[PDB]
DNA sequence: CGATCCTCTCGAT
RNA sequence: AUCGAGAGG
């Protein structure tokens, strides 16, 4: 994430030669979307970036700090005085052909957080295993091994589809199930049950 | 000589500026992959830590230790160890380094590239030698030492190519330039008054002449002349990241048309 | 006039025009007979509910009162070919498609409706912002809305925080 | 860089969560809902630190 | 946590530069535009590995084992 | 077979609607006083001004897969300087004598209003305009 | 005692998705379980897939016991059951 | 931990094939060459070194997913041209082009001093 | 030496606060564009005056760089993240012994700072890197 | 860890909401989103 | 308040209209002012309705009420499902809330009512009354772990 | 509840969820090692014997394998410790447990599942790396983003529950909603954002490309379409090759607002044959509207044919777009010089509004409307004058943007962003509220200790003159931040009232079922509906329906 | 007697 | 297992 409530997943990682490219060289580290930011008005993200940008490029900290009067357009000035349009925009070359693209990228350093939450740590798969004493249920947690909840709203998402059998073997065969012998008089669960 | 055409701007002995005239961008950009990921190089692939009392964990030293650039310039002459009829490794398919330091003085003990030495043997290729620009001529700084610290282990150094670990990489970045003017409008320039004003005036166009207004847009035109600078490591020259570059690709385009024949 | 009904007829026609290669030069090979009698026959025949008795037929027939008063409307006489400009060829094959697309549009015994619902209601409630509204410019358009309305609404109150009486 | 400000309990280190309450000895008026028959109210939640 | 070999977007050796960097910024009384440009980082990508570096070893050092 | 229409049309106007290839081009025939010519019209590939005079022609011969040109041999009906492939989609006929028809050429359309066109233009998925001078 | 005649059946002639779930699930069970198959699969080995072509070929020999809400019911021969969906 | 060996971009597997002729089952003398551990670097290169050629109709490429290093590669030809000869042709196109390059650049590297 | 005070929120209800020292109260008599619309002097009965309004912070949003510019939930949310990302906990970490600990290879201070980060002593311990970012729709991953 | 030695607990009008008098005293942004969402508080 | 009612011409025309708001609810008495229209007058309160114009006008006003929750969010729902809602709190004769208090208290099975709330409770009286559970909710096969009879499960499968 | 409504269960895996182009519609990405978990129990027969011995070889550590052999007598051979591992001469009726692989029924889903999309039935995709992957368009129904979000799948372990899934679950059966009578899948994002760039009149395309274009679109015929344009260039538009995704005897028509089938601005939309004629696609053509190609495509060709549809028309656009790119700047939130003159005076006439209003109060001057306080009323219309400012300065700012603007470019195609975002972004970000009022007095007769007592100008009272661009100050941020606040407070309740609701509604329902006689019953066979939703129609297989009788007048109506 | 779903981790008795 | 705290969407 970057500093302003940006959440997202690797969804792949590229090689260089892949990499959409600048004419000096240079490559992304990171691609995020640009539909990512009409709707939540992270302006500061892209304020960020510019700011940084010249940053880098003069070897000067950025002063990112709140009510000051450091303005987009005194930050542009600079940028443009290091050879570089103004907005952080900069041409671009898809690295699958080497053909320029209609698109100018918005490009440049973010300070971007690497969190917890990783896959790995996560993931978690279960076909049979180890069942609760009292219950008789899978039990419960990844680190357990356990059984995923296939609660009431789940329940109920089955009944709407139709789903008769679909929900029986998911609370009988994967779950619970269990035979019991009942008194034809009585019909309760008291029959001593001596097989064999 | 017939086909595609080259005029070097200029030469260094880590940078080429050139100009990749009368080729198609299919080519030129087929040719800058291969620069990237393809010219196969000699990088450190197995650390074996026989001592760490540094600060640095094992892995975080052993991956520094591949990142450092070795000397390529005989890399063919070197097997790809996966080939080789040997059990695991030796002199035919990888280099072996050893790295001992001791923290002797009181003052912080450096750790370089220089500080790595060759066990195996070279059979007298060119290859191995820790690349060294560094002025002073301690190249690459591994670690730092105190005083008790040690760090004693033995590198395996293998052939191997970028599009398997960013390590094998014989260059840096390519620069990669067509069309300064966009007389092919190959691009649409963002703007908020002047697309002329507001987007910097090109290195390259110089090299090519305004399109001039009063004359209607070349539809027929196709993009050849490709300005383009390639930037190497330092494990093989300039020259061959380029030459090494066109052979990779012409084996690479050799071994399709073999397929053929084979099938 | 928009309202949601079975059988999107628009598109059945513009199908027959197609699949047909209608021109509309060429002067058509129907009737009135064809048209006035077709309509009012393919009527007879857009089932939902089938026992032979008095109240299920008058279920039937007024279970399908307003997707006639459609039929209708679109498949009328002059419409058929001043507008359409159908053939007996397209004209049937219209007919023969509603009879069929409305048997299709049909609910099945089994659905679950009451969960479907429930449901269907419940999510849109959801993704309801603004327990208050963005009628809060004007300080006389304060009513009881969203979530606490529903929420009035659904445990029947009699204490409701807005009442109101809209007399005409 | 440590901070300090915290203990080591059993070796863990724990931190007391600032506990916000109403202040204590000060009086307020409150208006009282339609049905209750007291109008309004004046309470003094008198302690001795 | 000492000064990265290479720069992670183009590849450059940049962890031959460090004490290079350091010498110029007090000896020389260089600034860290000029500093860069010296030992010639002229892309960002280059410039932000050095630039924004923390040298915590110099910290872990300190520690008395 | 062969061409279904073929006039001279002088340009009145040439609008470039927010479009920078594109420009919706206004014509009239300049021999009957009645015919008319709505168009849009690639201006990057032929540019066309105000007052221009214009030769339009619409045929339907030179279906398979497209093959590119390879002019080995390869002869086409154009003597033209702009040509396009295009379908019919509407035949309006503007009240008792005057009627128009509506070409779409790949989202570039085309309205041409007269009265002779008659027995030719049919619905035809086919329909290249030819322009020259 | 219950059940309703073949004539004045007022359910629907048309198969719901539901019966036909079940019928395909019910016919694929049957197949995998190395029960006998009713037609030529060409080149086929999926159990539904094979119930479906058997449906496709109205070859299935079931029958749908539909019950009314009194508790009377309506025998329905898949055979017989029309297929539109 | 369920990523796969990077290796597996470049070196063939059990059974794997660098290239599978598949006769394309909609147009008529067309055939679809599967280019398998093979990117972008050599499919972009030998469809456009096929549209140089005037016989073939039709020639694209494609990676239907970033994952998996294979390739598709589409060509149709005129009657009585092979694609296997077209594809043939433009891969020595390609090699004598690069020949030409290696030696110009040499050729001029030789000049320059530094 | 009194020239600096402490005041709760029962005395701030007594006092007359200016926001600047200088752009609170100079003197009264063109304008940049760019920069935002602050409102003019007004109340001249000043009593005290901020020591600095980015103080208005704590720790978590002290660490954003132009919160000043973005939607007020964004900077609730990047509090609750920087608290889940990795860095350099403490320069000790190599002699705790504790239940996970996760540290940064090669942590990068912020290109992008904010004056508070001195005191938070963020530039010293980093956590995050500085990324070269490209705002673009590729292979649509 | 900065930031947990700031915290604020509050148990049970409005107590969630933003305060005037909080300026300069609690962190306007630094709270948990939903469940103690202006009832956790940091200094 | 805005109107489309048709003109002699017999198209459709907008045509403003005075309508009077009110903050409280006395249907009974407003109705029959001299002045209004009594076949038009409105009220949120669809409790008032039902007491003052029958069940029917309950269901119609409980519905539109709905309805304008889901409305005003910009949001759509099909009437049928809405519909169906509204006419479970009606068919009782009255007006039978989606709490513990209504819907719950209902004939149904034991079972069925114990899986939302009061569940010891229902379950008590069910013993006390001596209850026979008829076995055709949903809710008593799920407990049972048996195929209910929805959708799939409502038809036997023969020979 | 927790043992018997709902209870912890076998073959069940969960994990981050990612996006995936390449996927089908109806397929999930799933994970080899997740795949090697799970199994299905398979029943030996001739049919299947051969891949089953094969399987049982490979083992459960190699993919294409199983772990367990159930004889007769049902005793389990552990694969993974079993001495006769390598041997097993397989008997039919016998059972292999066999890893989860390509085209199995699974039960994918995102909780909360307040939906029946929030669980469908995917085609197995058995992928490497971690994530279960999914095409972007089955996002919606699970409301799922790739933020960090996790999903559970499912695996039926009979021959009758995997038909339940594959016939009654299955994502392109449930393509077209039954909830809102209209699709509740389409087209998204850059998917959505490129169509509209690739559907531009000014957008060309040449050989090179569109033979790619049309390459990658599977179920394509293999002919070249005529180029648009045969000239100096055999050039084709982006609707040309586009139409190629599109199926024959498909027909579309919208008309917007300048549509006149000359179409002068490109709006509504004309698609014949499944060929587009006029018209930029966008949201209303391809996003899950009412009347949408999606519902077009689904009620004319099908639910299998429809799915197909997301997958041919990602391809080519997302490829198309790969190519031209997309981006957003910082240049995109700027706008003209005389653009922000013109808007800083409008905020500047309302101040003055707002002024004058208030010397109107102070005055005894102001006459409120019956029912309603002399403040009441002032309030009302400041609010008013203030909300008025931000809508005209926003509008003001809207209309300077260009079409290369990519923000306005977002809006355009529907993909993210409306008016709102671009008004508070480049212009003014407006009144701040709490509680519906404007900012309270928290402070005796003061909002804040920086404003003297009792002040009700737009400043005072939380009213944010400043965009995101120009930047909040403290006040101004404070009080946005009082706002801010009370939106994730509500949030907060909003989630779990409705939760609440939800259990409620779903529990008084649960029981209701269409029963033989198409009425409408509960558990006790009681009589709800006697035809459901009046006219015994299913919700998915209706659509909005002009009806020509009751609308216009007398004249047009005999006529 | 109710007052969102699911999920992860850790600590203590 | 229980009880509790923190966290993710
Ligand atoms: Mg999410
Ligand atoms: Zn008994
Ligand atoms: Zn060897
Ligand atoms: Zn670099």
């Amino acid at each position: 994430a970057s500093r302003h409530g940006q959440k997202g997943t690797i969804g792949i990682t590229y090689r260089r030669e892949d990499m959409p490219f600048t004419a000096e060289g240079i490559v992304p580290d990171l691609i995020i979307n640009p539909h990512a930011i009409p709707s939540r008005m992270t302006v500061a993200h892209l304020i960020e970036c510019l700011l940084s940008k010249v940053a880098a490029l003069s070897g000067n900290e950025g002063d990112a700090s709140p009510f000051t009067d450091i303005t987009v357009e005194g930050i542009s000035k600079l940028l443009r005085e290091h050879g570089y349009q103004s907005r952080g925009f900069e041409v671009m070359y898809n690295g699958h052909t080497g053909k320029k693209l209609m698109a100018q990228i918005f490009f440049g350093p973010t300070y971007y957080q690497r969190l917890r939450h990783m896959v790995d740590d996560k993931i978690h798969a279960r076909a049979r295993g180890p069942m609760q004493v009292l219950t008789r249920q899978p039990v419960e947690g990844r680190s357990r091994d356990g059984g995923l909840r296939f609660g009431e709203m789940e329940r109920d998402c089955m009944i709407a589809h139709g789903a008769a059998s679909f929900l029986k073997e998911r609370l009988m065969e994967a779950s619970d199930a269990f035979r019991v012998h009942i008194c034809g008089i009585c019909g309760l669960m008291t029959v001593i049950a001596k097989l064999n | 000589e017939e086909g595609p055409q080259v005029k070097i701007r200029e030469a260094s002995k880590d940078n080429v500026d050139f100009i990749l005239s009368n080729v198609d961008l299919a080519m030129a950009n087929s040719l800058r992959r291969v620069m990237i990921a393809e010219i196969p190089t000699l990088a450190i692939d197995s650390v074996e830590v026989e001592t760490n009392t540094t600060v640095l964990a094992d892995e975080f030293i052993a991956h520094r230790l591949g990142l450092i650039p070795l000397q390529s310039m005989d890399i063919e002459q070197l097997e790809y160890s996966r080939d080789c009829f040997c059990e695991d490794h030796c002199d035919k398919c990888s280099v072996v380094l050893t790295l001992q330091a001791f923290g002797e003085s009181e003052s912080t003990t450096n750790v370089y590239s220089k500080d790595l030495v060759i066990v195996s043997n070279l059979m007298g290729r060119n290859i191995g030698h820790p690349i060294i620009q560094d002025k002073e001529g301690n190249g690459v700084l591994i670690c730092k030492l105190r005083k008790g610290q040690e760090l004693k282990l033995t590198c395996v150094a293998k052939k191997g190519i970028a599009k398997e670990h960013a390590k094998w990489g014989p260059a840096a970045a390519i620069e990669f330039e067509y069309d300064p003017w966009n007389k092919l409008k190959h691009t649409d320039y963002w703007y908020e008054q002047d697309s002329a004003k507001e987007w910097p005036q090109s290195k390259n166009c110089e090299y090519e002449d305004p399109p001039n207004e009063g004359d209607p847009f070349d539809y027929k035109a196709q993009a050849d002349t490709f300005y383009m600078n390639v930037e190497s490591v330092g494990s093989i020259p300039v020259d061959q990241v380029v030459v090494r570059g066109i052979d990779t690709l012409q084996k690479k385009v050799a071994s399709i048309l073999l397929a053929l024949t084979q099938m | 006039a928009n309202w949601p009904l079975p059988v999107n007829i628009r598109r059945i026609i513009q199908n027959a025009q197609q699949t047909f290669h209608i021109d509309h030069t060429k002067p058509s090979d129907l009737t009135i007979k064809d048209i006035v009698l077709g309509v009012k026959d393919l009527q007879e025949n857009l089932l939902v509910l089938r026992g032979k008795n008095e109240i299920i037929q008058n279920a039937q027939r007024d279970a399908v009162t307003l997707f006639c008063c459609l039929l209708r409307s679109r498949l009328a006489t002059r419409r058929v070919l001043q507008e359409y400009r159908l053939t007996k060829q397209a004209f049937d094959w219209v007919l023969s498609n509603i009879e069929a697309q409305f048997l299709r549009s049909v609910v099945h015994p089994g659905e679950m409706v009451g969960v479907l619902a429930a449901q269907s209601i419940g999510e849109p409630a959801t993704q309801m912002t603004l327990n208050t509204f963005h009628f809060a410019g004007v300080a006389s358009k304060k009513v009881t809305s969203g979530v606490p309305r529903l929420k009035e609404i659904l445990n029947v109150a009699k204490n409701m925080k807005t009442p109101s009486l809209t007399v005409y | 860089f440590d901070m300090g400000g915290y203990f080591i309990i059993n070796g863990s280190e724990k931190v007391l969560i600032a506990q916000e309450r109403s202040a204590g000895n000060i009086v307020q008026v409150f208006k009282k809902a339609a049905p209750s028959p007291i109008s309004h109210v004046a309470e003094i939640r008198s302690a001795l630190e | 946590m000492i000064v990265p070999v290479r720069c992670f977007s183009c590849g450059k050796v940049v962890g031959d530069k460090w004490e290079s960097y350091l010498n110029l910024l007090q000896e020389d009384e260089l600034d860290e535009g000029t500093a860069l440009s010296r030992l010639g980082l002229k892309r960002y990508c280059c410039r932000r590995m050095i630039l924004t570096h923390v040298d915590l070893i110099e910290k872990f050092l300190r520690y008395n084992p | 077979s062969n061409t279904l229409f073929d006039d001279i049309f002088q340009v009145s106007e040439v609008d470039p609607g927010r479009y920078n290839k594109v420009c919706r081009i206004e014509a009239a025939s300049t021999t009957q006083d009645q015919c008319k010519l709505t168009l849009d019209i690639n201006v990057e590939l032929f540019p066309v001004a105000a007052q221009d005079s214009l030769t339009v022609t619409i045929a339907s011969s030179l279906t398979r897969s497209w093959r590119p040109p390879q002019a080995g041999d390869r002869s086409l009906a154009d003597d033209y300087d702009y040509v396009m492939y295009g379908t019919a989609y509407k035949f309006e006929e503007v009240s008792k004598d005057l009627i128009a028809v509506y070409y779409s050429f790949g989202g570039l359309l085309m309205r041409l209003e007269g009265n002779y066109r008659n027995l030719n233009n049919l619905k035809q998925e086919n329909a290249y305009l030819l322009i020259r001078r | 005692e219950k059940a309703i005649p073949k004539d004045q059946r007022a359910t629907t002639p048309y198969m719901t998705k539901y019966e036909r779930a079940r019928i395909l699930g019910t016919r694929a069970l049957q197949i995998s379980m190395n029960a006998p198959v009713f037609v030529d699969l060409e080149g086929e080995t999926d159990p539904l897939r094979i119930a479906m072509k058997e449906l496709a070929e109205k070859k299935i020999p079931l029958v749908i016991r539909r019950y009314l809400p009194d508790g009377s019911f309506e025998d329905w021969s898949v055979e017989e059951l029309i297929v539109d969906l | 931990m369920n990523a796969p060996d990077r290796f597996e971009l470049f070196l063939l597997g059990e059974g794997e094939s660098k290239l599978k002729i598949d006769p394309d089952t909609k147009a008529p003398n067309a055939v679809v060459i599967t280019f398998e551990k093979e990117d972008h670097t050599l499919g972009n290169l030998i469809r456009a070194e096929l549209l140089n050629d005037r016989k073939v109709l039709f020639a694209a490429y494609k990676v239907e997913h970033p994952f998996f290093a294979r390739f598709k590669l589409r060509i149709q030809t005129t009657e009585g041209y092979d694609p296997k000869d077209a594809l043939k042709n433009a891969c020595n196109s390609i090699i004598n082009k690069l020949g030409a390059l290696k030696t110009n650049f040499e050729t001029e590297w030789n000049l320059q001093t530094l | 030496e009194g020239l600096v005070e402490y005041i709760d929120a029962e005395e701030e209800e007594s006092i007359l606060i200016a926001m600047q020292p200088e752009d609170l109260e100079p003197a009264e008599a063109d304008v940049d564009p760019a920069k935002r619309i602050r409102v003019s002097h007004h109340a001249t009965t000043f009593t005290h005056c901020e020591i600095h309004p980015s103080m208005i912070l704590g720790v978590a949003a002290s660490i954003i760089p132009f919160p000043d510019h973005n939607q007020s939930p964004r900077n609730t949310y990047q509090s609750a993240m920087g608290k889940q990302a990795m860095g350099v906990f403490l320069t000790n970490y190599n002699v705790r012994m504790d239940t996970m600990a996760n540290i940064l290879y090669y942590p990068q201070k912020p290109l992008g700072t904010t004056r508070a980060m001195e005191y938070l002593k963020f530039r010293e311990l980093p956590a995050g890197q500085n990324a070269i970012v490209a705002i673009a729709c590729y292979s649509g991953y | 860890t900065l930031s947990h030695l700031r915290r604020t607990n509050t148990p049970i009008a409005k107590p969630r909401q933003l305060h005037n008098t909080h300026w300069g005293l609690v962190c306007p942004a630094e709270t948990p989103e939903g469940q103690a969402c202006g009832l956790v508080k940091n200094l | 308040y805005d109107r489309k009612v048709p003109s002699p011409t017999g198209e459709y025309v907008k045509e403003p209209e005075w309508v009077l708001e009110t903050d409280g609810v006395n249907l009974s008495e407003v109705m029959t002012v001299p002045g209004i229209d009594p076949t038009r007058i409105y009220t949120n309160s669809f409790i008032d309705i039902m007491e003052v114009l029958g069940i029917e006008a309950g269901r119609a006003a409980l519905y539109k009420e709905v309805y304008n929750v889901i409305a005003s969010d910009g949001s759509y729902v099909n009437y049928r499902h809405m519909a169906l809602l509204v006419d479970v709190m009606t068919t009782q004769g009255g007006l039978t809330s989606v709490t513990r208090h209504g819907f719950n208290r209902s004939n149904t099975g034991a079972l069925m009512r114990c899986s939302f709330e009061e569940t010891v409770e229902i379950l008590f009286e069910a013993g006390a009354s001596a209850e026979l559970d008829d076995c055709r909710g949903v809710s008593e096969n799920v407990i049972l772990g048996q195929m209910a009879p929805i959708g799939t499960g409502a038809f036997d499968v023969m020979i | 509840r927790g043992n018997l409504m709902g209870k912890r269960v076998d073959f069940s895996a969960r994990t981050v969820i990612s996006g995936d182009p390449n996927l089908e519609l109806d397929q999930v990405g799933v994970p080899k090692s997740i795949a090697k978990t799970l199994t299905y129990p398979e029943v030996v027969t001739p049919y299947n014997i051969d891949r089953l011995t094969q399987l049982v070889r490979n083992g459960p550590n190699e993919h294409p394998g199983a772990k367990y052999v159930i004889r007769d007598s049902g005793d389990r051979i552990d694969l993974r410790y079993s001495k006769r591992a390598g041997d097993i001469q397989l008997q039919y009726g016998w059972k292999v447990e066999r890893h989860i692989m390509d085209n199995d029924p699974v039960l994918f889903n995102r909780q909360p599942s307040l939906h029946k999309m929030s669980m469908m039935a995917h085609r197995v995709k058995v992928i490497p790396y971690s994530t279960f992957r999914l095409n972007l368009s089955v996002t919606s129904p699970y409301n799922a983003d790739f933020d960090g979000d996790e999903m559970n799948l499912h695996v039926p372990q009979s021959e009758e529950t995997r038909a339940e899934l594959s016939q009654l679950c299955a994502v392109p059966l449930q393509i077209v909603s039954p909830q809102s009578n209209k699709p509740c899948m389409g087209i998204v994002q850059d998917t959505l954002c490129g169509i509209r760039k690739l559907t531009l009149r000014d957008t060309f395309i040449e050989l090179d490309q569109v033979l790619n274009m049309l390459y990658w679109v599977p179920d394509w015929d293999g002919v070249i379409p005529t180029p648009a344009i045969i000239k100096p260039k055999p050039l084709w538009s982006g609707k040309q090759i586009l139409s190629v995704a599109i199926p024959n005897g498909i027909h579309l028509q919208r008309f917007d607002e300048g549509t006149t089938l000359l179409s002068p601005k490109d709006n509504g939309m004309l698609i014949i044959d499944g060929q587009i004629i006029f018209g930029v696609v966008e949201k209303k053509t391809v996003g899950s509207s009412n009347g949408g190609l999606i519902h077009v495509v689904t009620r004319e060709k099908g639910p299998q044919v429809c799915a197909k549809l997301f997958g041919n028309i990602q391809k080519v656009v997302n490829f198309w777009l790969l190519h031209n790119g997309f981006s957003t700047g910082i240049g995109d939130t700027i706008a003209d010089g005389p653009t922000m003159r013109e808007i800083t005076e409008t905020i500047a006439e309302a101040k003055k509004k707002v002024l004058d209003v208030t010397k109107e109060a102070q005055a005894n001057l102001l006459t409120a409307k019956h029912g309603m306080t002399l403040r009441e009323s002032f309030e009302d219309n400041v609010v008013r004058f203030l909300n008025e400012a931000r809508d005209k300065a926003g509008r003001l700012a809207e209309v300077n943007l260009k079409d290369l603007n990519n923000v306005k470019q977002m809006v355009m195609a529907g993909s993210k962003g409306s008016f709102i975002n671009i008004a508070q972004m480049s212009a003014c970000v407006g009144q701040q509220s709490v509680e519906g009022k404007r900012i309270a007095f928290g402070f005796v007769d003061r909002t804040l200790p920086h404003f003297s007592k009792d002040d009700y100008s737009p400043e005072s009272k939380g009213f944010v003159e400043n965009s995101y661009l120009r930047g909040l100050t403290p006040q101004e941020f404070f009080f946005h931040a009082m706002g801010g606040r009370e939106g994730l407070i509500d949030t907060a309740v909003k989630t779990a009232e409705t939760g609440y609701i939800q259990r409620r509604l779903v529990k008084a329902l649960e029981d209701i079922m269409v029963h033989y006689d198409n009425t409408t019953r509960n558990s006790l066979g009681n009589v709800i509906q006697f035809i459901y939703g009046e006219d015994g129609m299913d919700a998915a297989h209706i659509e909005k329906q002009s009806l020509d009788t009751i609308g216009g007048s007398d004249a047009a109506f005999e006529k």
